[PDB]
């Protein structure tokens, strides 16, 4: 759709055969006039190594499209792809609920013997001073 | 003078019958359906 | 002679206090993410510690009536600190109970998923 | 395999139907053990204010055995 050296929307393009990208000829062409190079990568390129672009054969095409199947088995990867990420979401952050669950678990088995023992205490000193 | 590919497609052609799909998720029912909720 | 102090310094006060009541409001409300239940609590009990931590649970929440609002910082550290006394053989313990944690409900998932 | 291939259409198809719900059911799971999670800080703060009323009443008792 642009041309790369100017930046225009070039009127007849050819595309090169050692940095592939689209060129407009008449642009392109004092480019190689100028020095026998191609103007982005300076490999050397001629005017007879570059070509116009072209219908392909006889096979004919369809525009680009969402029906497709190449363009529709395409689109299958990105929601898998998506979907893969949206996995490592949720198991990163169990892996921090868990990980606080088993500290917090530990720290409510360490303390609940405490206050068995102090249930005990405060009413064994109950017990004991009552009676006296 | 291709693999397998060639075999299903050249049979689906001549029989003129494409394969079924999955023509499930959009019909479904109110009241394994935990399950088909959670996909939706 | 102060100009343009006295309101910084009460802009500094006035940014102290809100650090100070911010932290202290709820340690599981402030870091990060239910429904009022009398007959819960009334069916859990149908044992007395599984009670205190249902009725502290309706007063900072606020059918559901609220009243308890006075039961501090320097008790709770103390409390904190003699606890943590009490409490690599205890790191392995926590790691294979954890892994057997790890290793009804249907109707709420659904339901999850009908929001969603 | 030698596999029909209108068949392979509805592999992919169920294969889909699976992925869609075992993420759907590794999801709801992540929210309740998170959720059970924070009913347990609730009753591990509520329990160390409650061992603060018990070690008063052991206080009062110290003091009125000494007398």
């Amino acid at each position: 759709l642009i041309c790369s050296i100017s930046n225009e929307v070039p009127e007849h393009p050819c595309v090169s055969p050692v940095s592939n990208h689209v060129y407009e000829r008449r642009l392109i062409e004092k480019y190689i006039a100028e020095n026998g190079t191609d103007p982005i990568n300076n490999q050397p390129l001629s005017e007879e190594q570059l070509i116009d672009i072209k219908v392909a054969h006889p096979i004919r095409p369809k525009p680009p499209s969402a029906t497709s199947i190449p363009a529709i088995l395409k689109a299958l990867q990105d929601e898998w792809d998506a979907v893969m990420l949206h996995s490592f979401t949720l198991r990163q952050q169990l892996q921090t609920t868990r990980q606080e669950l088993s500290h917090a678990l530990y720290q409510h088995d360490a303390a609940c013997r405490v206050i068995a023992r102090l249930t005990k205490e405060v009413t064994a000193a109950r017990e004991a001073l009552a009676t006296l | 003078t291709d693999i397998m590919r060639n075999e299903f497609e050249r049979l689906a052609a001549r029989q003129p019958i494409e394969l079924l799909s999955m023509k499930r998720y959009e019909l479904p029912a109110p009241s394994e359906c935990v399950n088909n909720s959670m996909a939706q | 002679e102060e100009r343009e102090i006295d309101d910084t310094y009460i802009e500094d006060a006035a940014d102290v206090d809100a650090r100070k009541q911010a932290i202290r409001d709820a340690e599981r409300v402030k870091e990060m993410k239910a429904v009022q239940k009398d007959l819960p609590r009334p069916s859990e009990v149908n044992l007395r510690p599984l009670n205190v931590e249902p009725p502290l649970t309706d007063l900072q929440k606020s059918t559901m009536l609220h009243y308890d609002l006075l039961h501090e910082p320097s008790g709770n550290k103390k409390g904190k600190t003699v606890g943590f006394g009490t409490n690599t053989y205890l790191e392995h313990n926590p790691y294979e109970k954890f892994s057997k944690e790890e290793l009804e409900s249907l109707e709420k998932r659904l339901e999850i998923n009908r929001g969603h």
